[PDB]
Order: structure tokens, then C-alpha cells, then sequence
């Protein structure tokens, strides 16, 4: 089923706070 | 010119037609409904009548005719059909429409071996005479067609060869009540029976299928799902497997933790050949799971858990991917990948994730669930030690791999193990939560077995029930309902039988319950809230504080009366710790609703008299239960206003509750612009819930450029979930209209 | 109460 675009940006993630 | 149409009766054969008897019956059924045409129904069914047709077919036909007109714009057809069906089903069980007296009915059923004989031992004829005065057979008229179909399909006592139906919904309710409170003091027994009976016949409380179909009959097997933890040893592997076999032979859903099994390549532990790794054993658990199902594939389900950092993780993550070598695939079992803080941080900082066989890193697996400080210290320690077998993978590659497989199959679940332990009813040092159950809602302590009859093992169980948020008028009706929900379930624990010693141990030791809601969606629509905008955050917080507070109050009331559960001392509850003290801090930023309840009074009452049950809430999904009460399922938004089921009797349609007035108020599943709205509500619910919630993630390819969901969005949602303390993540659905 |  699920068709994805596997491009990931670490820079974007970086700034996230768990 | 006397052109009749001969109906044939149950071996009483021939007789002329009675089109006026029929009309009266229809007319009756229609009483109080709006927008239903009795002529329309008659027209559709009379055209299929043929000279010697049996009466039973006339009924089926008029029932079908009515059911084939159900629609968004004529929703009362559900009740017209229901009522016709109820009527037929009365005649089919009792020969008349008027149910026999309760006592007579029970006597007849005990002689036929359909009801447990203890019913007549435990209650006197005078006591049955009285219960009969509680019963209201007119409540049979409130069921919707789909509900009657479920009752008839899998709840009412029947002969599954002949097809005969022996009972009516009201006797089911009344007797479930009676059995569950049968050990109560004469002083309060019948008050309790009546209170519960009312609650369940007016759909305030919902009950699991095994319970509703069985309590009152001679069985004592009521399990929905069990949680078994496998140790790293052939003995445990064997026992785990045995336990699964016994449990799937009783239709139980299985949650298996097989995270400790050492990785492929590791040394032979003096005879135990784990050189071959986890897969071979996983396959062995899958065959155990399916040992009592149809072809060797149909029926019997299970979810198997393992840490993200396990050394064979990459080979495990693709076990259900169909394109691959047959020996390196265990396709018919869902998996639950277990993650914590450190793993995600490695993703965020673009760093590496070290894989390790649990066998080689002393104290690491334990720390992983119970102490994050310690997990960090041993994790960095073992990363540096070059004596330790290990492998590096770029965190991004690992997360994407898992999200990819979660995406395609929809059945690769997440479990945030730190959240499961830092925000839990249990002490992580003594009784940690290290796995979930099949549908990722249960979260309870488990100990590995050394033999199928090992008395030091522990298997956790699913003891469930639910509050109908659509059938209560105010949240203070939850105090009464909590009482009855908790007291009936606690009784059930003592009533039912345990196939494996370690499953009795956990039940009697911690008496753990998982009560949740259904009809959430409809509840939000009557209050004019929605899932995706954050408009329901404070309402959700007000409603889940009330559910948790009353459940604890009823369990606390119950411990006073009968004593706290033997192992109450292993809970955080015992140390005066409440769910409101350990919830995930970031929730404070998305809901200001203030606690309306005296939590401090209760904290002391808990510390002093303890809890009867160590856990009380858990939000499960629920298709069947929900359908009987015509309610939206568990907490999930409906896919659309009319849902369709297949049957041998034709197409069963069921319209969402009060579609007439709330169609614009509902927010259908694919109308939500994304998952933030919903994940926020799950986090708010998780504040008060003892165990977990079966939460789903949902993506619609239409909303993305080129129809492909970005891995970015997938990870962002995953992190949104972790940030608001979501314990687990269940299904992922893809599509835009179903 | 609490067990003893």
C-alpha cells in the first residue's frame, strides 16, 4: 500500500525537542 | 378467484396467506420512526413471495427489504429492520413474542445444558421472580439492525449446527449481571444485579465478546488477550510456545515479547543452539499462534516485540515484506519496535545507533525499560568497549527503514518504552512494563516462564470493558458506572479459569483491569468539537480526568471492602504517586483545563486503603461492542457516515448516531488535514490512562505532491507522538475514502 | 484495607 518519498532532512529535525 | 398463496409453517405445514397479519407487524415495528415507507417495504418483499413459502422466509424477506432501505437520509430503517428481526427472533426462540418468565427460562436452559447449573444453586426461585421484575423486554426495541445481526451472530445462546436461537438480549444482560454478582452478600446482591443490568441494557457499559457470549453458560474461558515474555533459553522458548498453543486454542490474541532472544552468530550457551538467531524461533511462534486456525493461516493473531537496538533489527524490521526469500520472512505476525529517548536523540542529532545482541551487554536490556540514566551509561560504555560484538547503523537509515515497513504493511508498531515506565502505575525497578498486547493498548508486568507450568512466571491478561461516552448525560454519571464496571470485572477475575499457572499468578497478584471508552467521536460531535484543530483538548482533558478519577475512586472503595490486590505494594499508587504527577510535561502547553476533582483526598485514600486493582484504564479499539450500541468505535473518528458490513443475509449498513442533526458536526477520518489534532488528544487521554491507547496514524496520498507521503512527515508525526508522551502507536492507514 |  503506502507509497513514500524517502528523502529525509536532518537539519529540519535537529531543532526538535523531545 | 380464491387465488390464495399458501404459507407453510414449522411442521404444521399448509395454511392460507395473512397479508393483514404482516401489515400489522410492520405497522407495529414502524411505530415512532420517521421517513420509513411500510408500503415500500411491502412492495419489495411481496414480489418475492411464492406459493408454498415457509413463514420463516416471509420474515427474512420483510427483514431484508427493510434493511435494504437503510440510508443516510432514512436512518430509521435500521430500527424498522431491527424490530422485525427482534420480533422474528422472539418467535424463533419462544414460540410467541412474549418471553417466558425468567425462572422458567433458566430452568429449561439448565436441563438442556445451555446455562450453568450454578445459576439455580446460587439464586432461589423467588430471587429469579424478582430479577424478572427488573427486566424490560421493550429495550430489545432500541437495538439497530447491525446490532441485532451481531447479537444473533455471536452473542445470544444458540445451537451452531441446527441454527436454533435459545435466548433474547434481555436474558443475556440479566444473567450476565446475575453470574458476575452471584457471590455478593444477600443484602446487596440483587441491588447490584439490577444496577448493572440497567447499565448494560441501556448501553452505558460495553462488554467484550467472550464475556457477553459466555458468562451464564457452562464455560469458564473468557480471555481476549494474553501477554507472554520469552526468556533467552530453549526452556523458555518451549514454554512460551506451549502457552501460546493453549491460549490460541481458546481464541486469545497474543502479545509476545521476544526481544531477549540472542542474535544470530552468538555463542552456544552450553547446548542451546542460538547460533541461528531469532528468526527460526519467530517462525516457530507463528506456527504456535496459528496451530488452531482454519488452513494454517486463517484466524489466530499475535504481535511480537523487540528493542530497536537488537542486533538483528534490520532483518526483523522486514519480516512481513512480501518480496524476499521465504526463510527470512515471518509474514503473519505484526511486530512492535521498542524505542526510547536515546534512540530518537540519535536520529535528531544525525548520529549512529549501535546494535547489540542482548546476550552480550550486561544490564542493558533491563535498564532500557526501567532506568534511562543507567541505559545511557551502559549504552555509551558498551559502545566504546571493542570486546563487545556490535554493529553501527546511521540512525536515519534505521528509522526510515522501520517507518518504510510500517508504511507499506501498516503493521509495524512503535512502543515508547521510557514513556511506558516513567508514566505508569508500576515501579519500574520491581515490575516494569516491557511489551504490549496484540492491539497495543495493554501495558503490564510479565515474567518469563521456565516450563509451561512454571509458578514463578507471569503472564499478563486483557480484562476489559467500556463506558459509552454517548449514553451518559454528565460526567458525574461515571461514578456509578465506574462502580459497576470495576466491581463486575473484579468478580470476573475470580469467576474464570486459568489454563496456565503464570496467567493465574498475574491475575490474582495484581487484579489488573483495562476499562476504556467507545463513542468518543459522537461525543465530540454533540459538544461541537473536532479532532484536528485542537478544539477538543480541554474537553478531552475534562473527560479523561473524570474517567480516571471515578475508576480509582471505585477501586479504592472496593479495596476498603475486600482488600487491595496482593501485589499492590509494587505499584506507584502504593507510594502515593498519581497519574497526574508523572504525565508528560509538554501536555501543559496544549490544554489549560484544571482538575475538577479532589485528587489529594484520593491520593491519601489510596495510600491508606490501597487499590483493589493495580491498573484500571486502557483505551482499546472496538468494532463489535461499539456496533451493538450503535456507537463510533473506541476513540476513532468514523471513516464515513454509513459503514458497510458483509453477511450471508445481505449487506448490513449502519448510520453514524444522530446523523440527522450532527452530519456537519462530525469530522470524518479523511477530513482531518493531518495527525497533530488527534495525536494531541491521545496524549491528553494518556495523562490519565493507566496502560496505553491503541492510537493510529493516518495519511492520505491525495494531500501530498506526486501522491507520495514524505518520510519527513512520517518522522515528524512519530516525534509529535513521542513529544506528547504517547505510549504506543498502532495501525497506520493509507487512502482517502476508506 | 491493605492485606497485612
Amino acid at each position: 500500500v503506502g507509497q513514500i518519498d524517502s528523502e529525509v532532512d536532518t537539519d529540519d529535525l535537529s531543532n526538535f525537542q523531545l | 378467484m380464491n387465488q390464495n398463496l399458501l404459507v407453510t409453517k414449522r411442521d404444521g405445514s399448509t395454511e392460507r396467506i395473512n397479508l393483514d397479519k404482516i401489515h400489522r407487524v410492520l405497522d407495529w415495528a414502524a411505530e415512532g420512526l420517521h421517513n420509513v415507507s411500510i408500503s415500500q417495504v411491502e412492495l419489495r418483499s411481496h414480489i418475492q413471495f411464492y406459493d408454498g413459502i415457509k413463514t420463516s422466509d416471509i420474515h427474512e424477506t420483510i427483514i431484508k427489504a427493510a434493511a435494504d432501505l437503510i440510508s443516510r437520509d432514512a436512518p430509521d430503517y435500521q430500527y424498522l429492520a431491527a424490530r422485525l428481526a427482534i420480533f422474528h427472533l422472539r418467535k424463533k426462540a419462544y414460540g410467541q413474542f412474549e418471553p417466558p418468565a425468567l425462572y422458567d427460562h433458566v430452568v429449561k436452559m439448565v436441563e438442556m445444558g445451555k446455562y450453568d447449573n450454578h445459576l439455580l444453586e446460587d439464586y432461589t426461585e423467588e430471587e429469579f421472580k424478582q430479577m424478572d421484575t427488573f427486566i424490560d423486554h421493550d429495550r430489545d426495541m432500541t437495538f439497530s439492525y447491525a446490532a441485532v445481526k451481531q447479537l444473533e451472530g455471536k452473542y445470544l445462546v444458540q445451537n451452531r449446527v441446527t441454527g436454533e436461537i435459545y435466548e433474547s438480549a434481555q436474558f443475556l444482560y440479566i444473567l450476565v449481571a446475575a453470574c458476575l454478582f452471584s457471590n455478593y452478600p444477600r443484602e446487596t446482591r440483587l441491588q447490584y444485579v439490577k444496577r448493572f443490568y440497567d447499565a448494560v441494557s441501556t448501553f452505558k457499559i460495553s462488554l467484550p465478546t467472550p464475556i457477553m457470549s459466555g458468562v451464564r453458560t457452562p464455560t469458564r474461558q473468557f480471555s481476549s488477550c494474553v501477554l507472554i515474555e520469552c526468556g533467552d533459553s530453549l526452556d523458555s522458548i518451549n514454554a512460551t510456545s506451549s502457552a501460546i498453543v493453549k491460549y490460541v486454542s481458546q481464541r486469545a490474541g497474543i502479545g509476545i515479547n521476544a526481544g531477549r532472544i540472542r542474535a544470530l552468530g552468538s555463542p552456544i550457551r552450553g547446548g542451546e543452539a542460538f547460533h541461528t538467531g531469532c528468526i527460526p524461533f519467530y517462525k516457530h511462534f507463528q506456527t504456535a499462534v496459528k496451530s488452531c486456525s482454519q488452513g494454517g493461516v486463517r484466524g489466530g493473531a499475535a504481535t511480537l516485540f523487540y528493542p530497536m537496538w537488537h542486533l538483528e533489527v534490520e532483518s526483523l524490521l522486514v519480516l512481513k515484506n512480501n518480496r524476499g526469500v521465504e526463510g527470512n520472512r515471518v509474514r503473519h505476525m505484526d511486530y512492535g519496535v521498542q524505542i526510547n529517548k536515546l534512540m530518537y536523540t540519535r536520529l535528531l542529532k544525525g548520529e549512529d545507533i549501535t546494535l547489540f545482541s542482548p546476550s552480550d551487554v550486561p544490564g542493558l536490556y533491563d535498564a532500557f525499560f526501567a532506568d534511562q540514566e543507567e541505559f545511557e551509561r551502559l549504552y555509551t560504555k558498551y559502545e566504546k568497549d571493542d570486546s563487545i560484538r556490535k554493529q553501527r547503523v546511521k540512525a536515519v537509515e534505521l528509522f526510515s527503514l522501520m517507518m518504510q515497513e510500517r508504511a507499506s504493511t501498516g503493521r509495524i508498531y512503535i512502543q515508547n518504552v521510557d514513556h511506558c515506565n516513567t508514566h505508569s502505575p508500576f515501579d519500574p525497578a520491581i515490575a516494569p512494563v516491557r511489551q504490549s498486547n496484540l492491539c497495543l493498548q495493554i501495558a503490564l508486568p510479565t515474567k518469563p516462564l521456565n516450563d509451561v507450568n512454571d509458578e514463578n512466571g507471569e503472564i499478563a491478561l486483557c480484562t476489559l470493558s467500556a463506558f459509552n461516552l454517548g449514553a451518559i448525560n454528565n460526567l458525574d454519571e461515571l461514578e456509578e458506572l465506574a462502580i459497576l464496571a470495576v466491581r463486575a470485572l473484579d468478580a470476573l477475575l475470580d469467576y474464570q479459569d486459568y489454563p496456565i499457572p503464570a496467567a493465574k499468578r498475574g491475575a490474582m497478584g495484581r487484579r489488573t483491569l483495562g476499562i476504556g471508552v467507545i463513542n468518543f467521536a459522537y461525543y465530540l460531535a454533540k459538544h461541537g468539537k473536532r479532532y484536528s484543530d485542537g478544539s477538543a483538548n480541554n474537553l478531552t482533558h475534562k473527560t479523561f480526568e473524570a474517567i480516571q478519577y471515578y475508576l480509582l475512586k471505585a477501586s479504592n472503595e472496593l479495596a476498603k471492602e475486600q482488600g487491595a490486590c496482593p501485589w499492590f505494594n509494587e505499584t506507584t499508587y502504593a507510594k502515593g504517586i498519581l497519574p497526574i504527577d508523572t504525565y508528560k510535561k509538554d501536555l501543559d502547553t496544549i490544554a489549560n483545563e484544571p482538575l475538577h476533582y479532589d485528587w489529594e483526598a484520593l491520593r491519601e485514600s489510596i495510600k491508606t486503603h490501597g487499590l483493589r486493582n493495580s491498573t484500571l484504564s486502557a483505551l482499546m479499539p472496538s468494532e463489535t461492542s461499539s456496533q451493538i450500541s450503535n456507537a463510533t468505535n473506541g476513540i476513532e473518528p468514523p471513516r464515513g457516515y454509513v459503514s458497510i458490513k458483509a453477511s450471508k443475509d445481505g449487506i448490513l449498513r449502519q448510520v453514524v448516531p444522530d446523523y440527522e442533526h450532527l452530519h456537519d458536526a462530525y469530522e470524518l477520518l479523511w477530513e482531518m488535514p493531518g495527525n497533530d489534532g488527534y495525536l494531541q488528544l491521545v496524549g491528553i487521554m494518556q495523562k490519565f490512562i493507566d496502560q496505553s491507547i491503541s492510537a493510529n496514524t493516518n495519511y492520505d496520498p491525495s494531500r501530498f505532491p506526486s501522491g507520495k507521503v514524505p518520510m519527513q512527515q512520517l518522522l515528524k508525526d512519530l516525534l509529535t507522538a513521542y513529544k506528547f508522551g504517547v505510549k504506543t502507536l498502532y495501525y497506520q492507514n493509507t487512502r482517502d475514502g476508506a
